[PDB]
């Protein structure tokens, strides 16, 4: 019954900004890390950015540093991925994931994706003029 | 991941996973104190003390490194040993359900 | 019955069986990279002693430079960002003739730091006086009048009748802090060229000074003229120079100073207690981090352990290990 | 404590007891050196050295604490493992005395 | 066939299997409580330096106060019971102007301590003399005649012809202890008010002193009149005060003292060897104990380990651990 | 050294040897840093620092001694445990080659 | 099926099962024996600072004795073979009145050591001059002319007009080494009997000196006549003696010296960087060894561990252990 | 054949004193701890005072500190429990016990009673006017 | 196919000197220790002198110190035992041995002889007038 639900995706112009939200039902995000991933059709899912149980950031790929930021609200039980200066290549389905394993740390993209016990259904981000 | 010949034993598969998860969590939540400067020892004034403090840090880091490596070695020992325990537990179930009319190879 | 596997080898180490090839592994380490320092998450991290004291250095604050006084926030965590702290105003100091540059680094080692509101002794009626209290245009005060360091009183003979050479004079510096606190007493001496020494003090020969507190004795002889260039000061020409020192008074003990002409008697005094955790770093602090590492700066604990340059660190940090450790996640490997 | 179904195996019961006794005695007779003051370092005169000495004591106590905890963890490992060894030794005796005319469940 | 159990769970920790519920446990720790200090079983525990020296403090003994001499028993184990040792008789000292208070704490760090039976130098014919040896009613000797500290000789000019100001004079203090021993040399200087200085020494200006041994140099300037109140002394009014210091002479080396008027030349000298194990504690020692713990006092080892406040300790002690460890005493628990 | 009843199992004999050889080589190639003097602390000038340095050396030698002793204890554990593993592997071969027409004692 | 055994018990220890009798063992330890020290295999081991400097001691080299200059080879590994280094020529020094004996032991702690080719200051025109540079027959130079230590310049007043007593004079000693190096500055003062002091300097009262670098201050007062016997010197009678000291200038900082008559001004200065690994030992080094052990001398690693006297050591060494450890090499023992 | 034998019990008035002895036969008390216990009829046996192999004391209950003292004599092979200022509630059967387990330490009352391999038959102490 | 071959033995007078060589075929001596042993007919083989992988010496018996020296040449793949001041009692067959076990250390005579996986066939040294 536990579930993550992403929202906020949609169509946006190059250079635009978009704020995705990852809301939890059936459980609480406190003491957990929450990582964001994205997938291009036909390509493997890749890591983006994760926030640890302490609130600190771990980037899963170098390219997205700066443009992507993240925050969490234990009251709202929600994690937010803020995307700025979006490029056409940022078009993908964006997923959030969490787990109780690994001490609430973010690890790396490969390990955290394997640690994840819950995945949202994903939200589509499309960057086009 | 664990099963018979095809059908998978869900609980045997799951409990092996949880064993590795418990080890990972245990290794992730160790508390080790950090090393900072002496508050009283000043550069230039107390360089001889500062050299000994650097030596104390260097020996401490080596000790903690060996201690954590052994913790990982002990975790891997229990994980690798648990394969034989899972297989033995899977054979005991195929001998209890299959009556004495069957014979084990 | 059995167990599936990835059918690929990965070596791990065990406690009693040595190396073993297994089906999968989980790496437990990363190698951090260097970046700027940051605020330590969960703390107020001390950089400058008095950040609200604008256009003041830590040494400026430690000496009580006019317009550089005010509350010093307590801090359980501090960054040593100046191996050799500098001044940026007031009367020119010959810094390197004493240990005075380290005073703000000594202060930041305490959690609680405050400047006393009382004067530790009365300067005007000190031995060898009476004295008028010297001020300088190099040290403009709040309304831009001539002032001086709040920690000291420039003792200038008030009366020509007593404007003469003096034998060494002894003054006791009492302990005026609260029990449990260390007292750090700032003092020094002014010197000048030959004719200005005669005009100010009635004596132009070198003057001698000693301090003594908790069994620690120091001795200084002054210099008459031929001074090095003014530096790190108020930018206004002066013929004279001051030498400044500190002495730590521990466990409620009284210190002593023996002095002749030109003495900078202590006034406001540092009272400090507790201990702050100090590492070397650099300003400005940018954002926050789980951990402050002397070599890598601010970093966030992605994995429990790290390989690379071990160093002093504070906070919620990964633990340094010698090799990239791997946790077993599979069964024993067997060639298919 | 150890037996068959009712009759108790005296020696199997006794040897399990002695195993725990040996572990207790082994843990009770460890020799660890204590920590005292430096004889030369004086208060007030050598506070910077005394701060480093306090740091050395603090790191040493933590190291010895982890070392003794592991010794207890290793003792408990052998004690818990010995249950399976005792049971296997009790089954080998019920298979040697009971000839092949009996069948093990 | 099987094994009986108590059928109740108790968690223990194992090396490779993590936490496991078992049938029984044996706790291996206690938390001690605080009580008085005691004699360490199996040792002679040093509290006072000379317990037979009645109505004497450790500093009294360290300075050679009359009626406070005699053998110092050797001790492999010592209690530091005065962070700031005090005197209780003899001539008034301005203690805190030197490190002298720590002298008995330095001495108790050695296993063997003895006062030399020879005088390290001849005071009467020392440079700047000849001298008569000063005595005081503040320091009554065995038959209640005027005396002085056995470690020093109060050098007073004997002849008015040589009762004058003097340039700094240098004396070598030789090493007179046995090879392997450290020599701790006690010296100082007397000062007084202006007219008494002229009467005693022929000079009423401040006098200067230096010591130097094994590369360690100290410098002192005296004070003329205006002295702080007499304290920790013989209770008899005196216009003057003495300053007392020590210097450690290591590995058979000669030290030097440069002095002017009022010198307290060294006489009897401390010879010390070995090392005593020292912790902080308090007197009196009540009974005996397996262990002396800086925070808990005397305690007896009931169990091999203890939880609580770690501290320096000596003897047959329980070992500090972080958590209340438990030994397994049962089988694996299974719900019935 | 390993065999049946007389004929020796060459590979089972050899692999037991190599197991002890690997443990010996592993224990022979441990790298532990040595202890030297402080370069800055001078005799006579810095005796208080030198006493603390001696204390640091004494505590370090004790820690490394306990760490190496445990390494040997862990090696002996695996060697002694491998006897049961070799015997079990020798019985599995005498049960696979000898068909069900034979019966194990 | 089974396994053969030697059928003899040998106890080993295990991690979780305690003591176990097994069929065979391999001892892992030896107890070394004491022998001479040696070259460390894989290094150039520093014994003397300048081995090519013939008939010179390390202190001779450290002071710049004539005929005892030249390159000091770098060394990652050094042997401290003189706890109290001695001179063997040149002008008589009163060594034990300063820390000067430890100077070559301080130098050997650095990997790289060199004497500067420039003079740190100009002696002839230093304050209180002009000076002529004194030389001595005790210090014969390369062509056997009168010379002096290369590290210092004996400042003798050149003109009778300025041959008079002087107030204390201050000179700044700049940092002339390369960034990253420590600078060790050698200085001192000459003294003599009363009439020779008047002839040389125009003043026969004791002279006073201070040094100050990186907050470290020292103070000295000279002695007029009555000197101890000449020792460790050139063997030529002299009425005077010199006192020699060093001061460490760290991190490019300027030091100061205050002086009167008889000053030995610094000239050539030590520049040192890096760190050499130092242990105590004795010369000569005989052959080579895997390991240098403070108690056993040179030894070769026959087994990975050793029992006996733990000590500081360097190189490819066996590791100290508490007990003679044994590796199991057999099966569990069972009585036959 | 090893055996402990308590003696010295009997009737004593309130405020009186009594000295119990625990003599060993068939073995020696050196290197062993010896603990004293007492039992009221109908109540569980409770610890009193123990003496370790070093000769140091461990009190098993707080109340008896001061009033109860203990000593051992390796020559006499005997342990003595000295009781002073006896109260009526001190009426009980008093036992001594020893063991070779536990490193000659006294532990606590619960653990030592379980460690004990030898118990004396007990001696009755009755405190009444 | 790996093999050690000793050579250089023969008849020599008392006080004479002899240089034995231990050449390897089928493998290389680098990273290995090489120990020399000798055997009198009817007596157990005894150790003489060993050279470690670092080139350092370990004497297997005290008596031979001084007289026996050793060296190795990684280019020549050969170890040399130099014997001086030979005595009649030095008459024996001299063997060299090596192994890959034991970290290239020399150990002692008893342990190294058991560690040895390769032995030369031996060369006879006879000391007589
Ligand atoms: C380890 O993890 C930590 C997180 O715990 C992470 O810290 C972040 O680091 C990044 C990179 O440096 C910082 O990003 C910069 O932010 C600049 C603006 O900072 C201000 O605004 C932040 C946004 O807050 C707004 O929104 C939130 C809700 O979303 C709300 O609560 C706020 O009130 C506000 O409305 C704010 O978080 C931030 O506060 C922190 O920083 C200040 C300043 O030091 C400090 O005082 C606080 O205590 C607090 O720590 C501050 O208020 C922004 O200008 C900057 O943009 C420039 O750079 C980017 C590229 O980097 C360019 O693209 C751009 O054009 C600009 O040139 C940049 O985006 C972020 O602020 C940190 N977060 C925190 C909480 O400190 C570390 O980076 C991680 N480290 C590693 C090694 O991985
Ligand atoms: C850890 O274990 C130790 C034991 O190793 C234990 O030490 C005892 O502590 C108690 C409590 O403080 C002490 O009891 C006090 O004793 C006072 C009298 O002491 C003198 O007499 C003792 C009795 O000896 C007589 O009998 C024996 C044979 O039984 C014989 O050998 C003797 O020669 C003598 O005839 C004697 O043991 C004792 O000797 C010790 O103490 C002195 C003094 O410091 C020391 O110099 C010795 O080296 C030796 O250590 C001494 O001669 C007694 O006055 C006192 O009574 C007052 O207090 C109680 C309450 O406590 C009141 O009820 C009473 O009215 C009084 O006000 C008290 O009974 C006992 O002496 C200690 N034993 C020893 C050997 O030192 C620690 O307490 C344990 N610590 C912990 C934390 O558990
Ligand atoms: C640990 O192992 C080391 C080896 O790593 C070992 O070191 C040897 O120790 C012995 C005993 O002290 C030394 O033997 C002495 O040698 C003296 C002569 O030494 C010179 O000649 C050596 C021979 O070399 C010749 O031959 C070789 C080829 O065989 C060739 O390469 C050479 O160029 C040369 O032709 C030579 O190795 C040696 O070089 C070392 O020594 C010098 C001097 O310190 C040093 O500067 C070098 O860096 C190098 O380390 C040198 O050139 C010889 O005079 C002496 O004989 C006297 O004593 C014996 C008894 O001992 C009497 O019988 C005799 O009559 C004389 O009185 C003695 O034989 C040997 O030189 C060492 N080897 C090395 C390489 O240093 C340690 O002893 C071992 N330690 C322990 C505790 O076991
Ligand atoms: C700032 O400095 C000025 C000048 O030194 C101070 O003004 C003097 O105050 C004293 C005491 O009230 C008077 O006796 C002088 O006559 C004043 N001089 C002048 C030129 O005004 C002023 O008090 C200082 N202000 C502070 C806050 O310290
Ligand atoms: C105790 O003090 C008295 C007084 O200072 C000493 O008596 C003097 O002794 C000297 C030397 O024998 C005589 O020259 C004096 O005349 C004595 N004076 C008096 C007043 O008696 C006495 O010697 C001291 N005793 C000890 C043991 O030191
Ligand atoms: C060695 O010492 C001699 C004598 O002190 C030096 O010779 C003097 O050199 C100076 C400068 O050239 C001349 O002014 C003197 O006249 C010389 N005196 C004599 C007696 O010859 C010589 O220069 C020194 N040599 C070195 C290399 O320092």
């Amino acid at each position: 019954e536990v579930q993550l639900v992403e929202s906020g995706g949609g169509l946006v112009q190059p250079g635009g900004s978009l704020r995705l939200s990852c809301a939890a039902t059936g459980f609480t995000l406190e003491n957990k890390a929450i990582g964001w991933f994205r997938q291009t059709p036909g390509s493997e899912r890749e890591g983006v950015l994760c926030i640890s149980k302490s609130g600190s950031w771990t980037y899963y790929t170098d390219s997205m540093r700066g443009r992507f930021t993240i925050s969490r609200d234990n009251a709202e039980n929600t994690v937010y991925l803020q995307m700025d200066s979006l490029k056409p290549e940022d078009t993908a389905v964006y997923y959030c994931a969490t787990t109780t394993a690994g001490g609430g740390l973010c690890w790396d993209g490969t390990t955290f994706s394997r640690l994840a016990s819950s995945w949202g259904q994903g939200t589509q981000v499309t960057v086009s003029s | 991941w664990h099963g018979y010949t095809v059908a998978a034993d869900l609980k045997s598969t799951q409990e092996a996973i949880n064993k590795i998860t418990k080890n990972l969590n245990s290794l992730s939540e160790l508390e080790v104190k950090n090393l900072q400067r002496l508050s009283g020892a000043m550069d230039e004034l107390h360089n001889e003390i500062l050299e000994l403090d650097e030596k104390v840090d260097d020996l401490r880091a080596d000790t903690i490194s060996s201690q954590i490596e052994l913790a990982v070695l002990l975790s891997n020992e229990g994980i690798i040993n648990s394969e034989d325990e899972h297989l033995l537990a899977l054979e005991r179930k195929l001998k209890k359900m299959l009556g004495p009319s069957a014979v084990e190879i | 019955t059995g167990i599936t596997s990835s059918n690929s080898p990965h070596v791990v180490k065990t406690a009693t069986q040595g190396e073993v090839n297994v089906t999968g592994v989980i790496p437990l380490t990363t190698t951090p990279t260097k970046s700027h320092f940051a605020n330590l998450k969960g703390t107020e991290t001390r950089g400058k002693l008095c950040p609200k004291c604008l256009n003041c250095t830590d040494l400026d604050v430690a000496l009580g430079r006019p317009k550089c006084t005010g509350k010093i926030p307590s801090a359980r965590v501090s960054i040593l960002h100046e191996v050799r702290p500098v001044t940026s105003g007031c009367f020119p100091i010959m810094h390197d003739r004493t240990k005075i540059r380290q005073l703000p680094n000594l202060l930041r080692g305490y959690e609680h730091i405050r400047l006393s509101t009382h004067n530790v002794i009365n300067a005007e009626n000190a031995p060898g006086g009476p004295y008028k209290i010297g001020t300088s245009g190099s040290c403009p005060n709040i309304t831009n009048g001539n002032g001086f360091f709040a920690t000291m009183a420039w003792a200038v003979p008030k009366n020509d009748k007593n404007k003469t050479a003096t034998n060494p004079l002894t003054i006791e510096v009492p302990y005026i802090c609260t029990e449990g606190e260390d007292q750090i007493t700032v003092w020094g001496f002014h010197s000048d060229n030959e004719t200005q020494m005669a005009k100010l003090y009635g004596d132009s020969k070198p003057q001698k000074f000693t301090s003594s507190a908790n069994g620690v004795t120091t001795h200084y002889v002054s210099q008459i003229g031929g001074f090095p260039n003014q530096t790190e000061d108020g930018g206004l020409p002066q013929s004279g120079r001051i030498v400044v020192d500190y002495m730590v008074q521990k466990s409620g003990k009284t210190g002593t100073i023996t002095y002749q002409r030109g003495i900078l008697l202590p006034q406001k005094v540092w009272c400090a207690s507790g201990r702050s955790k100090v590492i070397k770093g650099s300003l400005p602090l940018i954002g926050e981090a789980d951990c402050l590492h002397e070599k890598y700066g601010g970093l966030n604990k992605s994995k429990p352990y790290y390989t690379g340059e071990h160093a002093k660190a504070i906070g919620n940090c990964p633990i340094w290990v010698k090799t990239p450790l791997k946790l077993a996640n599979g069964t024993k490997y067997r060639p298919p």
